């Protein structure tokens, strides 16, 4: 990147730190001046400082040149706002500014406008920490506090005291933003809802400024004052932006297809390796376009979105990188993995709220989806398939994990391919925090580029081009890019079968796999905000903060939801969650995750979960397949449902928490913990009567009545009354309806799983 | 002599509770700690063909194996030419095509008055130094249940002089399986079966099964 | 092109690459290899090879048959020209997910799906896995997945009425198809039916309109470029270990990437009975990738 482009980037990203400084200090000066003379106290760079000072176009624009970068930055702000900031007349009247700006309101929850209308909730400004409890939005967190902003200002001042404004530090500073301004409102004006975080708003402003600079450089237009200030309304109609995207097909099949022992380490290493491959695709594509991570809207699950400048050069680099990375994937993974790129051209007009059409809003994203689907349908040309079908290989042995025949090597008396050997090596290197991109050493992550996890102390001894830091919010001594994954691991996978037993030997020696998915996440992205305000709440800002909130919940918060639990989160990105553990801790973790998701999204997004129960030493591919089948069965029950151990036990999830776990199972525990062997053995007769009800309804209710009262008569006199209570309650459950019948059956099944001695 | 296929239709009738077992996904939710293998759809007890093939091969390994069978791959020619053998040229695929066994008297069992097709057997173990009894429960495919047993032996031009020896091997396997158990804890009174209406009929091609049936049934 | 061979199954295991997986329907390569093996073991291998090399021979992938010939979902025809709806994005994504989940349409409504109508899947078979062991060294535990059909669901294949093919089919119905055939899984009962009058007029081999392949076929090099330049398709691997009686050790037969069904093309093409034998081994492995097309609207 050019030095001018870097200065434009920094001026557009730091143009709104003045709001934070003003709120921390309480000064009545304009935020632009406060940010500018704060920047002058920490760094001697006139271009960034006066970009921050003059991002307000009405503030003495005559003192800037016609080619000044500020005229870019200012218009980028209007784009990242999805709102016209001039037509409001908030920019020329100080008295009206003191009346409209409600600086005493914190950031509002993005879900206050999602779906139907409910009670508004607000976030208290807090610094993100990997070990801190979730910051739940509450209606009582609306009032503004200066004390929270004081610590924010102190930390940002301390971190930027010795900051070098260079390309290599770029991503590091962005991470600092994500650590600090993710819960600080971007604007406090009364007429708008403050559900855009200032970090996200600044990131969008910087991305749009870089895109506008690239588009104008390609067109040979250097008079930014005339183009973006004098003719800003005319430029809002120009077709100058691209919403691009890529999807990597084959991720789940590549991760979960393991056939031999040691599947555990390969499984986690493959999940992390595909996440890093998607990250490397995004980073290398940005590097080829001379952009940075600010242009990145979303990366997750192999799905990623970019906002780029609409030029023939951008299209040529897109298709060239498409061909190069597909050639690399054909060389290494054959047809197992395939990346597909699409891009849809859109203008500024269609991302505002006074000029966007909700149809147009979606249309922006739509074109790209249709093009990606078309390229996914038609994958390879005639050369590629003619080459892949050439055969000519006389091989007697194969790889024992993914059944590959390319470059077989011996390892632990077992034949594995080069990629399997790389994941074998990488599984031991997952424990490190730093991952480097070298030219030859490590797992091949891209064209002439390999990924290698190396500890910190050895980082000085290796030649690298890019460094990723996993689950770290601290700006370290090394200029790196920060990525977040869900990778809590309590023990090795083969031990969770034995770990289910307690100290007294209670508990079945079985493991469990949970697959969880948030329903209609794509519809949430596309039209979740269009239901309120007659579609006016549909801007890229709201989709971007929805993406960031989903990432915050499913990449770092899930690690705290997994705390102290005997489980491993193999894959947690976007909407799909995959964990393997002891069955009690797995079900526990699923219940807590959804309760906290319902509290996080205010009941707007629901979850469907499938919890398969499996024995020790079972193949992992079969595990994933059965648990995904249960997840789909749960998806079939009008969504918001949980499927426990079978498609038969599919329940509405809220009913599962309220009725199955803490209502029926608790009473069954309270009763049968006080009972001898005969009462515990009567559970099997109870279950058999529950299963056979449909065939012999009245005879079965007779038999159940008999069995309950014979156990009445067998119970001691002191314990008789509690039995009468349980007998009445269970008879009511059995005679009420089929839903309570199935719930009682599941509660009995869970309890008999808990007490099993074998 | 040209292609032929001979089918040994029979009706396995459990004289004692059968416990083939193997609860993995569907039968795993049985709440018994040892569920019998069932049909995923009708939840009916099933005798898989693998159980019959394995038990017949292990039983004939004690009669038609002159050398000690350290591994099934090192079985005698007679056994490996019927049950197959992965590590030889001629005997890669065997001449015996077993089939699963499904309940066929479910209506008769309903007429008798049963409520379930799998009983629960309660057992216990007595310690020797102490005397505390540890109890346990295991499922049992109830007796007087019939399963359709159907095994096909293929007759090929090259393997024609060995038809009589093969027929003796099937006879000695079916009547050894009638004396030993069929899966489960057979040494404690389990899995006793009986092949009723044991009849061999040529199906594809043609053969003189009329000489085989008389020496198959009765004696 | 002539018959509607139906085969009622009760339990079968068609591997998808691993022993623990079992597909609902088998591909044409599996049944072609089964027929070739049956002809070889009976003695009349050369007659079946001569019939297969002729252009009159036809074979299609197994498709479900439940009170009416069912067919593969046309890949690439949910086309927006007949799928434009005014519903909200929630319903749009729900119907897109339902279409993507659909794998087999009924012949009675195939054109209806081409008009934009929406259909759902049907209860055909349950994919269950059974765990077995080897009690000879007491250190083995394997798992086999099966595809036990019900709801009176059979499978059907489209082949010419020929005495040889009918005899090989009748011999195959007591040999099983795919998987552990000598363990119970794979057996079926044969029946021979005539093609319904709503299918024979469209079941084709040569026009210039848009034709859904009903077979995992691989075009020759002459028309491959013209096939993919205006075609919608899917790719499947026909890899595996080549079953053979002339080696003491198994050999991985050559990998092959074939166009699945239903891949739509702008025109018909020619297939191949491709040799995928490892080098220096007398008898070869034949992979059948020859098209049987369906005419569309």
């Amino acid at each position: 990147m050019k030095k001018e482009k870097i200065d434009l980037f920094y001026g557009a990203l730091l143009h709104d730190i003045g709001k934070v400084i003003q709120r921390a200090t309480g000064e009545r000066k304009k935020h632009a001046l406060v940010g500018a003379d704060w920047f002058d106290e920490i760094a001697d760079n006139q271009v960034i400082s006066d970009q921050i000072r003059y991002h307000m176009a009405n503030y003495q624009s005559d003192k800037l040149g016609n080619d000044h970068l500020a005229y870019i930055t200012y218009i980028a702000d209007n784009i990242a706002s999805g709102v016209d900031r001039r037509q409001s007349n908030e920019e020329s009247d100080e008295d009206a500014s003191a009346k409209i700006w409600d600086t005493y309101t914190n950031q509002a929850d993005i879900f206050n406008v999602f779906g139907a209308q409910t009670d508004k909730r607000y976030f208290k400004p807090t610094v993100l920490n990997l070990k801190s409890k979730p910051n739940f939005a509450s209606a009582t967190y609306e009032p503004f506090s200066k004390g929270d902003y004081a610590a924010i200002a102190t930390r940002i001042k301390n971190e930027l005291a010795e900051f070098e404004f260079n390309q290599a530090q770029i991503d590091s500073l962005l991470n600092l933003f994500e650590a600090i301004l993710s819960f600080v409102p971007s604007s406090t004006n009364s007429k708008e809802i403050a559900d855009i975080s200032l970090a996200e708003h600044s990131r969008l402003t910087a991305a749009f400024a870089l895109a506008i600079y690239d588009y104008l450089e390609d067109k040979g237009r250097h008079n930014y004052k005339e183009d973006l200030f004098t003719k800003a309304s005319a430029f809002y109609e120009e077709e100058a932006f691209l919403l691009a995207s890529f999807d990597l097909s084959g991720i789940q099949d590549f991760i979960y297809n393991i056939a031999t022992s040691g599947a555990a380490k390969q499984l986690k290493a493959r999940s992390l390796y595909l996440d890093f491959m998607s990250e490397y695709i995004a980073d290398s594509l940005l590097d080829k376009l001379g952009l940075n991570r600010a242009n990145l809207l979303y990366v997750g699950g192999g799905h990623a979105y970019f906002v780029l400048a609409n030029t023939e050069k951008t299209v040529e680099t897109l298709v060239q990188f498409e061909k190069d990375f597909n050639q690399f994937l054909l060389a290494n993974f054959q047809t197992r993995l395939y990346v597909a790129f699409g891009w849809g051209s859109f203008a500024a007009k269609d991302i505002m709220s006074e000029l966007n059409s909700p149809e147009s809003y979606r249309q922006i994203y739509q074109k790209a989806s249709r093009m990606i689907s078309e390229k996914k349908i038609s994958r390879y040309d005639y050369r590629t398939l003619m080459l892949l079908n050439r055969g000519g290989k006389s091989s007697e042995r194969e790889c024992e994990i993914c059944h590959s025949v390319e470059n077989l090597v011996s390892y632990h008396d077992q034949k594995v391919c080069d990629i399997c050997r790389g994941l074998y090596q990488f599984s031991k290197e997952i424990a490190h925090d730093h991952f480097i991109i070298t030219e030859n050493e490590g797992l091949p992550i891209g064209p002439n580029a390999c990924l290698k996890g190396v500890a910190f102390e050895k980082l000085s001894q290796e030649s690298f081009s890019r460094v990723y830091v996993k689950n770290d919010y601290k700006a370290g001594t090394i200029k790196a890019t920060h990525v977040f994954v869900g990778d809590y691991q309590c023990d090795e996978i083969h031990k969770y079968a034995a770990l289910s037993k307690n100290e007294d030997g209670l508990g079945i020696k079985r493991l469990a796999v949970v697959r969880l998915d948030v329903d209609d996440l794509g519809a949430a992205f596309m039209a979740g905000f269009s239901r309120q305000g007659n579609g006016q709440y549909s801007t890229l800002s709201r989709s971007a903060t929805f993406s960031r909130s989903m990432s915050l919940f499913f990449k770092v918060y899930i690690n705290q939801f997994a705390s102290d639990k005997k489980l491993s989160i193999i894959y947690a990105g976007g909407d799909d969650v995959f964990a393997i553990g002891s069955w009690q801790d797995i079900i526990a973790f699923t219940v807590e995750l959804r309760q906290n998701f319902i509290k996080w999204t205010n009941g707007k997004l629901t979850l469907s979960a499938g919890i398969g129960l499996f024995a020790d030493k079972t193949p992992i591919s079969l595990m994933a397949h059965q648990t995904g089948e249960l997840e789909e069965a749960a998806k079939g029950n009008e969504k918001d449902s949980i499927s426990l151990f079978s498609s038969d036990y599919t329940f509405k999830f809220d009913r599962f928490i309220t009725n199955v776990y803490d209502d029926k199972l608790e009473q069954i525990r309270y009763f049968f913990n006080h009972q001898d062997e005969r009462g515990k053995n009567f559970i099997y007769k109870l279950i058999e009567l529950l299963r056979n009800y449909e065939s012999e309804e009245k005879m079965n209710v007779a038999r159940l009545a008999y069995y309950l009262t014979r156990l009445e008569e067998l119970t001691d006199k002191d314990e008789r009354d509690k039995f009468k209570q349980f007998k009445k309650l269970f008879f009511k459950w059995y005679t009420n309806n089929e839903s309570d019948r199935k719930e009682a059956e599941l509660a009995l099944l869970l309890y008999v799983y808990e007490i099993r001695k074998d | 002599m040209t292609f032929a296929k001979i089918k040994f239709s029979a009706q396995i009738r459990l004289e004692t509770g059968l416990h083939i077992g193997g609860s993995d996904a569907f039968a795993a939710i049985g709440a018994i700690d040892s569920p019998v293998i069932k049909d995923p759809i009708t939840n009916l007890p099933i005798i898989p063909g693998s159980s019959l093939k394995g038990k017949m091969r292990t039983l004939l390994a004690k009669v038609y194996n002159e050398k000690v069978a350290e591994k099934p791959s090192d079985d005698s020619d007679i056994l490996s030419r019927l049950f197959g053998n992965s590590k030889d040229k001629r005997f890669k695929m065997g001449r015996l095509i077993f089939r699963d066994a499904f309940l066929s008297n479910a209506d008769e069992l309903d007429s008798l008055g049963v409520r379930s097709y799998t009983e629960v057997k309660f057992e216990n173990t007595i310690d020797r130094i102490t005397a505390e009894a540890n109890p346990r429960q295991i499922e049992r495919a109830i007796r007087n249940s019939t399963f359709d047993f159907e095994l096909i032996y293929e007759i090929t031009d090259e393997n024609e002089n060995q038809v009589e020896e093969d027929f003796k091997v099937i006879r000695d396997g079916l009547k050894l399986l009638e004396l030993d158990y069929l899966g489960g804890s057979g040494s404690r009174g389990y899995g006793k079966v009986a092949f009723e209406n044991l009849k061999a009929t040529t199906v594809f091609g043609n053969y003189d099964v009329k000489t085989l049936n008389e020496l198959l049934t009765a004696e | 092109t002539y018959k509607l061979y139906i085969m009622t199954f009760q339990n079968a295991h068609f591997g998808s690459g691993t022993l623990d997986s079992s597909k609902l329907t088998f591909s044409a390569d599996r049944i072609f290899s089964a027929l070739v093996l049956e002809a070889l073991k009976m003695g009349k291998l050369d007659a079946f090879l001569a019939e297969a090399n002729q252009d009159k021979f036809t074979l299609t992938d197994a498709f479900p048959f439940q009170f009416g010939p069912f067919l593969p979902k046309p890949i690439g025809y949910p086309k927006h020209d007949q799928i434009d709806q005014s519903v909200d994005v929630k319903e749009v994504r729900r119907q897109a997910k339902l279409s993507k989940k659909l794998q087999f349409l009924a012949l009675e409504n195939v054109d209806d799906y081409l008009n934009g109508e929406l259909f759902e899947n049907e209860e055909h078979a349950v994919i269950d896995t059974v765990t077995k062991n080897q009690p000879h060294k007491d250190d083995n535990l394997y798992q086999v997945a099966t595809t036990r059909f019900s709801n009176d669901t059979s499978l059907y294949v489209i082949a010419n009425e020929s005495d040889l093919l009918n005899e090989l089919m009748s011999s195959l119905q007591y040999s099983g198809l795919g998987g552990k055939r000598s363990s119970g899984f794979g057996r079926f009962e044969l029946d021979i039916q005539n093609i319904p009058l709503e299918l024979s007029d469209r079941l084709t081999k040569n026009h210039s309109d848009k034709v859904m392949s009903l077979t995992t076929a691989l075009p020759v090099d002459a028309d491959l470029e013209e096939a993919m330049e205006d075609g919608h398709y899917l790719l499947t691997k026909s890899s595996g270990f080549a079953f053979s009686h002339a080696t003491n050790e198994n050999y991985r037969k050559q990998d092959l990437y074939k166009f699945a069904s239903g891949s739509t093309f702008s025109k018909t093409f020619e297939g191949q009975i491709v040799d995928v034998r490892p080098l220096d081994f007398p008898h070869a492995v034949l992979n059948y990738a020859k098209p049987l097309f369906f005419k569309l609207e």
